[PDB]
């Protein structure tokens, strides 16, 4: 269905066959960001539900793979398994709790 | 010594004509194919070349088939050995089995 990450189709007729018009999804600009499989905090590390780490240089941030959409690493778009001692490449940062503002409040 | 079976061909009208690629081309684009199958993983199908680590590649790949990323993350040492290991075994059933 072409050439890309298919959305659409559109047939057309032609004399002897057919002809189709595909409409798909091509990626433009790209970055270099740093990346690690996990992030260990407190003990414990903590993979990404859908997404990936990338760093900037300073900072850590989760997104989509095929859109650069960053966002904080939170208890809400991570999961927790295991401890730090086994994923080879895990680094070290923080991960927010929403609930800590609102208990404090 | 004696006449070839070939030349027997050759004297009577028929001929042979060569491929339009040869076998180092077609090893050329083997050799590219595999080279972006590793390094980037499917985003060199769907146009640029993107990069990313082969152990999260995989992770990805055991996303894709249902089971948890993290399994990769606990075992990977036993899933490169295994790689590892299937690979020396066909090395060993191609050496040994021609048919
Ligand atoms: C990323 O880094 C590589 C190596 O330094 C460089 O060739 C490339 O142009 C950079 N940018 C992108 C968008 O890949
Ligand atoms: C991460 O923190 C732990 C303890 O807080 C420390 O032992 C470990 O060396 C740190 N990781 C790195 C890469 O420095």
């Amino acid at each position: 269905c072409g050439k890309g990450y298919h959305l659409m189709s559109f047939p057309q007729s032609a004399p002897h066959g057919v002809v189709f018009l595909h409409v798909t999804y091509v990626p433009a600009q790209e970055k270099n960001f740093t990346t690690a499989p996990a992030i260990c905090h407190d003990g414990k590390a903590h993979f990404p539900r859908e997404g990936v780490f990338v760093s900037n240089g300073t900072h850590w941030f989760v997104t989509q793979r095929n859109f650069y959409e960053p966002q904080i690493i939170t208890t809400d778009n991570t999961f927790v398994s295991g401890n730090c001692d086994v994923v080879i490449g895990i680094v070290n940062n923080t991960v927010y709790d929403p609930l800590q503002p609102e208990l404090d409040s | 010594a004696a006449r070839d079976l070939i030349c027997a061909q050759k004297f009577n009208g028929l001929t042979v004509l060569p491929p339009l690629l040869t076998d180092e081309m077609i090893a050329q684009y083997t050799s590219a194919l595999l080279a972006g199958t590793i390094t980037s993983g499917w985003t060199f199908g769907a146009g640029a070349a993107l990069q990313i680590p082969f152990a999260m590649q995989m992770a990805y790949r055991f996303n894709g088939i249902g089971v948890t990323q993290n399994v990769l993350y606990e075992n990977q040492k036993l899933i490169a050995n295994q790689f590892n290991s299937a690979i020396g075994k066909i090395q060993d059933s191609l050496s040994s089995t021609a048919s």
